[PDB]
């Protein structure tokens, strides 16, 4: 990229790298609670929500 | 001893409605046995419960 930028005036290439720390978490324990309901019917099939 | 007609004031009534997805069927029936309606409808449609 630096060799390209040295040989060209009206066009420039660029390069960059950034790191990532995305923390995951809500403010409280109550904000993270979840629930579900699962049924098993007599033919063996399952309904989940 | 002779028989007897139930003579429920509401006659046999039902409205069956396909969802349009995965052959889902919502069946609204005047019945005493929703689980039985589920079995015979799914069996006739070759579907899981």
């Amino acid at each position: 990229v630096e060799k390209f930028n040295a040989e060209n005036y009206w066009k420039k290439k660029g390069l960059a790298m950034v790191p990532l720390k995305f923390p995951v978490g809500l403010g409280s324990r109550a904000a993270g609670q979840a629930a579900a309901l699962v049924h098993i019917y007599l033919d063996g099939s399952v309904l989940v929500t | 001893m002779g028989g007897q007609e139930h003579f429920y004031m509401e006659t046999q009534s039902m409205l069956v409605v396909p969802k349009g997805e995965d052959q889902e069927m919502d069946v609204y029936v005047s019945t005493q046995f929703p689980k039985y309606i589920q079995d015979i409808v799914a069996s006739t449609l070759k579907l899981p419960a």
